[PDB]
């Protein structure tokens, strides 16, 4: 199951 | 920082006007929501938009719009107002992609009522009771209580004054308007508060007591055809003086 | 129905824990909040939660169970100002909707030392066509119910803090407007506790 | 861009025995970057049913991809892999050595 | 044994052609169960392996959802970037991320971890202890100090010691045939000459899994990797592996050296002398 909480950089 | 600010806090409206609710946010959030509660349903979705430019329907879309034409702005609009969106409608706001610790922040709100002809719309009539005298015999203080009577919408602000400073720290008013008839949609609202001092706060004359009541309304742009007076957005009062017994 | 919660309305009084439930049904749910809501107010935040186990914030504890799917909160040594609507939050990432229960209410009742049930008649200071029964000073045990003819308007029971004796009171109020009603009939649909002062 | 060849590898799924069916393995690893051109040959001539693995990278961020076919390996059948990348001045035929 | 779950995710921007390619890879240990690619049909995540399609409708929309937002960070991440090393707009550049979690042979955690690359070098990662960042050069500073300012090592942390096992140990009960099973290699050796005066030894292990081998060679005791040519370790596509080694032998030699094959489905480790 995938990470819910991706950010740009 | 802001966080989420909402506006206006209360709204009338007859059936068939239209109206925009604003909303802005300080947090270069991206992901915006529009919701309204309900007393039996709770919160639901209207319309959210997860970046600038782009929006998408929650579960009650039907006859709300949306733009979301900048980062900070999300605006509600209702073109042809109807009676079941006679609701609260609160914004809420949360980081998306863009700074992602989770928590969704909403915004204080609007209190919006819809009605079918707005000579409906009665402003209160406010009432001070002063403190019975066997209450003041039997425990050494004593209780003012105030009536707000009468007004439709149920849209009303309360606070408590002495001595022309506003009180807290003796107050209990109620958290909801009661129905005066339950049988109507129509139907005006009542509003109870109480103030309790001790007996010589009470029966020094020189201490002035004075129950504010904030009622929202009509504006000084509407139209009015009654001779009734015209239930503009207004404060009534009620006071009373200390009694020396 | 994704997020279920607790009834309601949970009753306890100051000094207590008030413990909340929440259960919901999206196994992959990774994010988990409650809300703190105020009659006439909106939603506020008090606890965010990420991972099982505890966490603590004051007086606020919240712990979370993804393998039973669970969340929880206590409310250890309550005020009167705990008394609110709380709300149960589940997402499952940043752009996945925030899935809410629909709130348990929580009634923080006040710490009354002796009561002196006691029924009161105020008359005005002016000019209106009403008068007001005060019920006061009673137990926090005691309830009060609405209903007799509909002339007849009865509040519910609120709460004052007084800080000056530490005193906190109930108190609820009933008017008619037309009437002839008397303040010891007024309260009959309640259950009045049999040592209730009523003044002549 | 950072720049890097690939490892070719051409073989068998199975031990290839003349006249029973098997699969053909073109094989290209640490590469980048991912842009890549693998087609698979039978006798020089270029084979449509080819699938690759999807894209996935290693400890050291460079890329690799299976590509394969289904076949009935000969005694005389040449088969071979031919891949293009930036890396290559021209593209690069891998033949199947039977005994690897 | 140790378990774990990785997923990989490559972005590669496309100017003049278009928005960029975007593929996500998802494994427990080396057996690949999802993937996402930009450019296929269906535009969701799909199913890679048999034990896993048995997850409800609910999941793969989830998982559509979340891969698209992975998706959109490294497509706005790769204009950030090319912003932040002042490149021009007419070039190709690539974005990789990994992230993920092991456990140990009780299932319990071990370690997670979370890398970035900008053309295929290191850009940031998250530190062993989940709570910091190693920042590559003066570019990675910004996304470094960003990274603390928006509380992503939090949110990582919590999924990689929470989730991430969690979902693991799922998938690993929900796949036992597929997962739980160690294969053995089986061994072979071949001999070729090269010359007249030379010959060439090579070891050989077929259809084994995991991925982790080792394979050395040994003249009479102390061992070699001075004639030693290794292949990497490539997959016959059935779900198992393949690797050889071999060595120049000066010829007549071929009684003394011996090869040694280390694998974790073997219960001895294998000595193989060419006879």
């Amino acid at each position: 199951l995938l990470f819910g909480f991706p950010v740009y950089v | 920082n802001a966080g989420v600010t909402q506006t206006p806090k209360f709204q009338v409206l007859k059936t068939g006007q239209s109206m925009t609710l604003q909303c802005a946010q300080d947090m270069n959030h991206e992901y915006m929501s529009w919701y309204r509660q309900d007393p039996g349903m709770g919160l639901r979705l209207i319309h959210y938009s997860v970046g600038a430019g782009i929006t998408d329907q929650g579960e009650v879309p039907n006859g709300y719009n949306v733009s979301r034409s900048t980062t900070e702005d999300f605006p509600l609009r209702l073109l042809s107002a109807a009676p079941s969106q006679t609701s609260v409608y609160f914004c809420a706001s949360r980081p998306g992609l863009a700074g992602g610790r989770p928590e969704q922040y909403f915004g204080p709100g609007t209190r919006l009522t819809v009605t079918e002809d707005l000579k409906n719309v009665f402003p209160p009539e406010v009432a001070v009771f002063e403190p019975s005298e066997a209450e003041i015999s039997h425990t050494q203080k004593a209780t003012l209580v105030c009536l707000a009577t009468g007004f439709y919408p149920d849209h009303v602000e309360l606070s408590w004054w002495v001595n022309g400073k506003e009180v807290h720290s003796g107050v209990s008013t109620d958290p909801q308007p009661l129905k005066e008839q339950p049988a109507l949609n129509d139907s005006r609202y009542a509003l109870s508060s109480r103030l309790r001092v001790s007996a010589t706060f009470w029966q020094n004359p020189r201490n002035h007591f004075r129950c504010q009541v904030q009622f929202y309304g009509l504006s000084e742009n509407d139209e009015w055809t009654q001779d009734r007076a015209k239930p503009v957005t207004q404060i009534v009062s009620a006071e009373a003086w200390g009694r020396a017994d | 129905k994704e997020v279920e919660q607790n009834s309601g309305p949970l009753s306890v009084p100051e000094g207590a824990i008030a413990s909340l439930n929440c259960t919901y049904s999206d196994r992959g749910s990774q994010s988990f909040f409650w809300y703190r809501q105020y009659s006439g107010k909106s939603p506020e935040l008090i606890m965010s939660i990420y991972s099982n186990g505890d966490k603590e914030d004051g007086r606020f504890t919240a712990q979370l169970n993804k393998a039973s799917q669970y969340v929880s909160l206590l409310i250890r040594d309550s005020q009167p100002s705990d008394s609110a609507t709380y709300l149960c939050a589940v997402t499952t990432d940043s752009w996945g909707k925030l899935q809410f229960g629909a709130g348990t209410q929580v009634v923080v009742t006040p710490d009354i030392q002796n009561p002196d049930p006691a029924v009161y008649q105020l008359r005005d200071s002016k000019s209106s066509d009403k008068s007001v029964c005060l019920f006061t000073d009673f137990d926090s045990q005691t309830n009060v119910s609405q209903s007799k003819d509909s002339d007849v308007y009865i509040t519910d029971k609120t709460v004052l803090d007084m800080r000056s004796m530490d005193f906190k009171s109930n108190s609820a109020v009933a008017w008619s407007n037309k009437s002839d009603f008397a303040c010891a009939n007024a309260f009959n649909n309640s259950i009045i506790p049999e040592d209730t002062f009523f003044p002549s | 861009m950072i720049q890097r060849t690939p490892k070719i590898q051409v073989y068998s799924r199975h031990p290839a025995e003349n006249g029973k069916s098997n699969f053909l393995n073109c094989y290209v690893s640490g590469f980048h970057p991912s842009d890549i051109e693998v087609d698979l040959l039978k006798n020089g001539e270029r084979i449509e049913k080819v699938e690759h693995s999807d894209l996935s990278f290693s400890k050291d961020w460079s890329f690799y991809l299976l590509y394969y076919t289904e076949f009935t390996p000969t005694e005389k059948d040449e088969y071979a892999c031919r891949v293009n990348h930036v890396t290559l001045s021209q593209p690069k035929i891998v033949k199947w050595d039977r005994d690897m | 044994g140790s378990h774990s779950m990785r997923y990989f995710f490559t972005s590669v921007s496309r100017p003049g052609r278009g928005e960029p390619r975007f593929i996500a890879v998802g494994y427990v240990d080396d057996t690949q169960f999802v993937r996402f690619d930009s450019d296929a049909a269906s535009q969701r995540m799909e199913p890679r392996a048999p034990w896993i399609e048995q997850e409800g409708p609910e999941y793969w929309d989830g998982e559509t959802r979340k891969v698209k937002a992975h998706s959109q960070t490294h497509r706005v991440d790769l204009g950030t970037l090319r912003g932040y090393y002042n490149q021009s707009e007419a070039g190709s550049h690539t974005v990789q991320r990994m992230y993920g979690c092991d456990v140990g042979s009780d299932w319990r955690f071990l370690r997670g971890y979370h890398q970035y690359a900008y053309d295929g070098k290191d850009y940031i990662a998250l530190k062993e202890d989940l709570r910091s960042w190693t920042a590559a050069d003066m570019a990675a500073q910004t996304t470094k100090h960003k990274w603390e300012a928006a509380h992503v090592a939090e949110q990582l942390r919590a999924y990689l010691e929470g989730t991430c096992v969690e979902w693991l140990r799922r998938y690993l009960e929900n796949g036992k045939e597929t997962l739980q099973r160690t294969d053995a290699p089986k061994t072979h050796m071949t001999h070729h000459a090269v010359s007249d005066h030379e010959a060439t030894l090579r070891c050989w292990a077929l259809s084994f899994y995991p991925a982790e081998i080792t394979l050395t060679w040994q003249r009479d005791g102390e061992d070699q990797t001075q004639d030693t040519e290794l292949v990497e370790t490539r997959p016959a596509g059935d779900g198992t592996f393949q690797k050889w080694a071999a060595v120049v032998v000066p010829s007549g030699q071929e009684q003394r050296y011996t090869c040694h094959v280390q694998h974790e489905g073997l219960p001895k480790p294998l000595t193989l002398r060419w006879e």
